[PDB]
């Protein structure tokens, strides 16, 4: 989802790039270090915005 | 009378309302229709000049 | 028909796999956006996706 021209809960109420954006986007999976059997109430999204 | 009517065609855009593009599609792809729209006006405008 | 349509729904209904629009882009549905709507709704693999 964190791309140009991308819709979503994250682009559009979290992060959102300029659609002429240049740049990379790099991205790996991290699960042995974010991963909390509880949960970890300190990650979120905004999820609603006027 | 055929400057004008040339503003009709698509040169190979959705529609040749230049309106109709900008409701319908975001600005990256907007931008796509509107070269098309632009180099078929272009090629009219340096038509009748000449 | 005779529908007031409004497409932030079909994001609360589910994440996607995929949401590719010929001819409009998301986000601009919110204008007219249908004049003769039919949904073909069926189940296929995820390999014939594309």
């Amino acid at each position: 989802q964190i791309a140009p021209g991308q819709t979503g809960n994250i682009a559009d109420y979290n992060y959102k790039l300029p659609d002429d954006f240049t740049g990379c986007v790099i991205a790996w999976n991290s699960n042995k270090l974010d991963s909390k059997h509880s949960g970890n109430y300190d990650y979120w999204y905004r999820s609603f915005r006027k | 009378n055929t400057l004008v009517k040339q503003l009709s065609s698509k040169f190979g855009a959705i529609s040749s309302v230049l309106n109709d593009i900008l409701s319908r599609l975001d600005p990256p792809e907007a931008e796509v229709q509107i070269d098309r729209l632009i180099t078929g006006r272009l090629q009219s405008l340096q038509t009748y000049v000449t | 028909s005779n529908c007031v349509a409004d497409y932030s729904v079909l994001y609360n209904f589910a994440p996607f796999f995929a949401f590719k629009c010929y001819g409009v882009s998301p986000t601009k549905l919110n204008d007219l956006c249908f004049t003769n709507v039919y949904a073909d709704s069926f189940v296929i693999k995820g390999n014939e996706v594309s």
